[PDB]
DNA sequence: GGACATGCCCGGACATGCCCTATATCTGACACGTGCCTGGAGACTAGGGAGTAATCCCCTTGGCGGTTAAAACGCGGGGGACAGCGCGTACGTGCGTTTAAGCGGTGCTAGAGCTGTCTACGACCAATTGAGCGGCCTCGGCACCGGATTCTCAG
DNA sequence: CTGAGAATCCGGTGCCGAGGCCGCTCAATTGGTCGTAGACAGCTCTAGCACCGCTTAAACGCACGTACGCGCTGTCCCCCGCGTTTTAACCGCCAAGGGGATTACTCCCTAGTCTCCAGGCACGTGTCAGATATAGGGCATGTCCGGGCATGTCC
């Protein structure tokens, strides 16, 4: 039948996600992840909507500007698919790493 | 079908070329060709002249076939054939299987395929040099849907595919072309032209 | 009938002075808040530190001008300082 | 009748709101009279230029309403904006689309 | 007590992150690492929160000690309160 | 047919051209030339002169061949016959089959050839030196269709060809011209060359 | 005589003479010493009035310094400092 | 009148109580502050300091130098995990940079 | 003016050598040059803003101290 | 012949001086020409202390000094050694000064 | 023909006449009727509705015969039959044979009949009476020659006669029209018309 | 068809007539009825409600039957069917034969006949009696086909009838109604409505 | 041969396909009204912080000279950047499955938030004085020089 | 393996800046008073957690093909490294002046308090724009036919 070409498809949903808002990270397994970690910093914490709806923007933003940096790191090396060494390469020159 | 046909255009050893009649934009002019579009327009069973021109005479035993294939890509594996209709009306040359969409006109040597493996229907001849005199030898194609049929071409546009072939078949040569079967030809051409400009 | 602290009718007068044709989603006028918010404490706290390193105990417009060249591009800085004297000296003349 | 120092000034940030945010703050024993009138001021310009500039984006997308994913285009748009919001996320913004030219097709 | 919560943050997930930050090819070992950097985020994040949540005499994380968390860390939110 | 005859003008070593008379173009004129188209307008079944000139005389047994042709490509491949109305009327001379478009009158040498292979029709003659104060040859043509015989010519232009061959029927030399065979070979005449300017 | 120009320089010797005893310091490392002290007192001070600030209080009290000590200073750092603060603030109670 | 003995020397450290509770009161704080913030901030600056110059000493013995030098403190902020984050965006000077090679860049056999 | 000519060929080299590259790139020097000046620009901005405001006409230690440290990056030993 | 070490041993011989050292690398007066030339761009007759030129160099030399790390690792990062414009534009855009 | 068919009107017992559309004289209008001259003007191939009225229902087992000949008494004994060009196209319904001047459309019960002692042709079929409800009974030939196919009825007029009969062939009426088939039916009416005034 | 179906109106002792809503001449009309012209205009495969009118009701057991003929004489004995791109496109609701033009929708009772004899194809249900709330029965048709279906009814008026029979298939009662099925009904009834003027 | 006779071709224009767009219906969230109350405005007061003027001195600017180390320039070469090519494998794309995320309703109770009270606690102020800073002096750590030792590199 | 170039180390000499001591002064301490703010109790009522159920869209596992990362090879160019020339950076030394810090006097500018009143903020409400489907409205493109030309015919 039909194939699509290899990179149309990518091109394609990074405009549809670039052009709209909704958040990419699910709610609930997001949720559970930061509760998870909040038991071993105190117990039996209780977290607001509005407070893990600010966790999942902040995190979501923060992921989004490090592939943007990952990419731009990777295409300067003059490839495209985006590595491990690249995601540590854009943390240490950010200054976390 | 489980492929799809080249339409690369390859002129190979011989300088193969296609030339086209300098028919103008009459309303309904029978066939007509635009250099502008690369596409010839002509009414349904007409004659549409196609020159084949060669640098040099390709060997005894060379073929010319003719093959339509949808030009949209995702038409582009469904095999071009015949409307249910112009299937069954009564207006087989004794020579053309009924489903066929292109024939060839005035050939006694013509030959129509119907692929085993890619199921593409086509329609080959025997290449014949000019004479030493004349410079092209001209081909007679009909097309016998309109492009608007339903339940065939249904409006999608198609590609004519000429390929020129050695006895067993391999490739010497390719071009190819636009296609539009319709009423109007003239009309429909001035029409397409000037959305170029669109 | 907990009283709180936003500026959403001055924002909406201004937008009604720029645009008397546009609204604002309770989103963008959390946004707004926020970014009204956030640049107050920094040009304030930027002035204020201004003060304190040249041992001055009173908030003037001098420092908010420093300040506000300090933190605002070239442009934007040069806008602001030219309607803030203006809309200051108006302000002085009528008392 | 009471008449307040905005409506003399001709501003529509609020002077008496200004002022009494700069003297709750900690930030200084006494303030002048001028620097609420001045930093009022100035945030009426800025919310007027960014207001501006998110009300064109909104027109260019046949909006009538200002959403955030105008206010981040108005922001990353220019220049100037850019810079001094230049480590500030706006939530609902996206980012704008900007695709590398060596990534496109041949 | 919630555990192995850290799966959840799904393959597809990153990937649709990723092209919203503008990537086109993703190797299948960038998953591991974009999830440990998620979690130091949270744990230095989500640290200041309930420090400041537990300063106050509260039991419940607000959404304003977030916001201020991210801000004094640099990356200050909008939307949520200032 | 399965093939289509050369029409390449062609001398060869007898130096083999065509002449014809300078009729002039009254309407009713039976057989008259056109030296501007090279077309032969004439009345069906009137005597049309065709003269042969050589420049050298070739050998005894040397024969003349005339064929007509289809003009326009598309049709050239099909044969040229009489209609059915004239195949079928009480004409024939005695030596000349009814299907056959092309006569030639006044030589009981004639002989009709149906190709078994091409499937064309042709008329021969010795060929004959001129006689002694002559100097050309004349042979006398009946063409008996009209251009426009339904079923028959239909309307399309043909070409004759008249070929020089040896005894073996090898190729000596060949000419041809166009020919309307119709009512008016004078009026038509005017009008076709006049159209030459439009 | 010039005007009283304060800094921590005796302090810093006291502490040095504490941890060790036959160790110097020049003027430049003194200086450096200095900077560090006064960056991390604007560090501590300025983040315990925002954190009383945003608490709606109005008195600094030893909560605040040391929940800021804890989001400024890292892991082990945090802990020691903070039990050394509490020893301290205990014994200085006790007198 | 009792004899006058510094809040200081009653808490045990060496970084003057009475200065930085003035500090405290003169820096635009708070219109209030207690009595045990400014021991607090003491004690937290008094181990920083020790720890520092612990460190400091220890690399000037390294060198063997009885004076610590800006390099010396450079090296002590570096070197310590803790301390280098605490100091993630401060600049010493003259302290210089850890010496430290690249492994791409070592030559190959 | 020419005086940007100054910061020579080999110190340029010196201060890449002691941020640890061991081949410099011939390209390389006129950007470091463009680096050098646009940080300058900033930071004697501040500065000299700073000095304005206090209504001095020299900018001292302390006006490059707190125009650095605004910048993002504390520098210790002249002062504060 | 005259003695030759090959490439990169004598560049590794100063990245060790330099790297051991803290006194200054660029010249002070060539420096002290510039920001004053730069200055009366933003202000007139201008003046300087010595101990504010001194500051400005420290700070520009430690700038440049972690620039060049910076760069160093992304050029490593990409499998080569010798560094190039690029190289300073990537590594002053990941670190968000462009 | 040993004979020629009578032609005289015989209304009979039934009050037999015959009825026709009011078409006007558009040039190509496919079937016109002239009452000035009791003409029909068709084209080949084209629908002709002939009207059957009677004063009384004919028992069942009538029919009615449709059969041309010539107008011109020095032709009436020649059959009218088709041209040898329409003859031998392919154009027969699958009911009439290829010779017949005149069919009968959309009538399975149609009976064709060379008559073997007259050689005439005729067209015959079953008369249904119109529903009790309707004032006729139509009929729709179709005349499958042009008055001017040559070899045929080469533009001789003809009549088409209209026999109401019997199971067995006996005469219960007749009627008559003459007919043209053409290309131009009005066109044709028109000057025919215009003629009678001159 | 070896038959016409009558089609005379016939409103017997039920007093059966037919009714039809008053739905505009708009765009978007999906089906609109004529009052001028006895005319439905209606969308390929689109509802359209025929109500069945009593004076009295008939016995149970009575059927309603619905049938196409062609309008136009000269076809009324050419079955009416749909075209042979429709037919085997695949839209059967798994009720209707994929050739039968007309439709009942939503009836389960719904039987469709290919008479034996005649070769007609009908759609019948059986009658049911008004619904608590109205004078009418109203039956809901499909028609399969648009008029000018090329090999189908191409572009010929058809007329459906409307039967009321027994078990036995016995006559009761009868209507009819002219229909076009096409793109634009709206446009279509106001053409043919202008054009009763004309 | 001129005047028709008579078929054929096709541009005009209608028949009649199909998409193409702009006009008709919901929803909760945003835009406006109201009441109130509390925070902002007018007025008067003190007091102290800031403006201004004179002074002094130090510390910044400018100049001269030398001299030497560093910058500039030339040139050989080698090794590293970079382009091309092959391959194989890991990732993109599609499809059927399943899994859990999402949404809607409902509960309840933990805990945020507000109010009242009062007492501990920090601002403030005067007297004291002793801790801390500026200045002066000195000596020892470090820096500069030179020469032998060791390391390290490349042929 | 070895020679040569660079770095390291070891010792001697000097020098200048860090450490210590002393005078002084002003800023921290102590003692007392008073307002106020926040610690605690108590009541409210909001919303966060927990659960159930249904749906469906997203995730997941896998098949497959192929594009890209990566390794290898060749080339050439351009940067390193070293020798030679030049130049200007630096150190020292001196002169001047100007502006930065200091002090004293004054005055006006803002906190503090009081009194009042109007603006801004909960509470309430209604209606308008988002999606879909129906009404205009364009094209999309086949068939018929009147006009005009082509071509036969003949007294």
């Amino acid at each position: 039948p039909h194939r699509y070409r290899p990179g149309t498809v990518a091109l394609r949903e990074i405009r549809r996600y670039q052009k709209s808002t909704e958040l990419l990270i699910r709610k609930l397994p997001f949720q559970r992840l930061v509760r998870e970690i909040a038991q071993d910093f105190k117990t039996d914490l209780r977290f607001q909507s509005s407070a893990v709806m600010a966790l999942q923007e902040a995190c979501e933003a923060y992921l989004v500007g490090l592939f943007e940096d990952t990419n731009l790191c990777a295409i300067h090396a003059k490839r495209v698919t985006i590595m491990p060494k690249d995601i540590q390469l854009a943390r240490r020159i950010r200054g976390e790493r | 079908s489980s492929s799809v046909p080249s339409q690369k255009t390859y002129q190979g050893s011989y300088g193969f070329r296609l030339g086209f009649l300098h028919s103008g934009t009459a309303k309904s002019v029978t066939c007509t060709y635009s250099p502008a579009l690369n596409k010839m327009f002509c009414q349904l069973a007409k004659t549409c002249p196609v020159q084949l021109w060669v640098d040099s005479t390709p060997p005894p035993g060379t073929r010319v076939r003719a093959m339509a294939i949808y030009k949209q890509s995702q038409h582009m594996t469904e095999v071009v054939r015949r409307c249910p209709h112009h299937e069954r009306c009564s207006d087989s040359d004794g020579l053309a299987p009924p489903q066929h969409l292109i024939r060839v006109e005035g050939n006694l040597r013509v030959e129509y395929l119907d692929d085993r493996n890619t199921f593409r229907h086509s329609v080959v001849v025997p290449y014949e040099p000019p004479e030493v005199g004349s410079d092209c030898t001209t081909i007679h194609y009909n097309y016998m849907c309109n492009s608007s049929c339903m339940g065939g071409m249904n409006r999608r546009p198609i590609l004519t595919i000429i390929t020129l072939e050695d006895s067993s078949g391999n490739l010497l040569g390719r071009n190819s072309f636009e296609v539009r079967v319709c009423a109007c030809p003239g009309r429909d051409r001035r029409t397409e032209e000037e959305n170029l400009r669109k | 009938r907990s009283r709180k602290e936003s500026y959403s009718i001055y924002v909406y007068k201004v937008l009604k002075q720029v645009h008397p044709d546009t609204g604002i989603s309770s989103k963008a006028m959390g946004i707004m808040n926020s970014f009204v918010n956030d640049i107050f404490e920094r040009i304030a706290g930027e002035a204020s530190r201004l003060a304190h390193y040249n041992k001055r105990s009173t908030i003037t417009s001098r420092e908010i001008q420093t300040a506000v060249r300090l933190l605002l591009p070239g442009e934007l800085a040069k806008h602001a300082v030219s309607e803030g004297t203006k809309a200051v000296t108006k302000y002085t003349s009528a008392k | 009748k009471a008449k307040t120092r905005s409506s003399r000034a001709g501003l529509q940030f609020p002077v008496g709101r200004v002022h009494r945010l700069l003297r709750k703050g900690n930030y200084s024993e006494r303030v002048g009279a001028g620097a609420p009138v001045y930093l009022a001021a100035v945030l009426e310009y800025l919310t007027a230029e960014i207001l501006e500039l998110a009300g064109n984006a909104a027109r260019d997308n046949k909006k009538t309403r200002i959403i955030p994913r105008h206010l981040q285009l108005a922001i990353r748009n220019d220049e100037e904006l850019n810079k001094l919001l230049g480590r500030v996320t706006i939530a609902q913004g996206g980012v704008l689309p900007n695709i590398q030219a060596v990534l496109l097709p041949k | 007590v919630l555990r192995d919560n850290i799966q959840g943050i799904t393959k597809p997930a990153i990937r649709r992150l990723a092209r919203r930050g503008g990537v086109k090819r993703i190797s299948g070992l960038i998953y591991e690492e974009t999830r440990g950097v998620l979690k130091v985020f949270l744990e230095n994040v989500i640290r200041d929160a309930v420090t400041y949540t537990e300063h106050a005499k509260r039991k419940t994380v607000t959404a304003m000690d977030v916001v201020y968390a991210l801000k004094r860390q640099g990356r200050t939110l909008y939307g949520f309160g200032g």
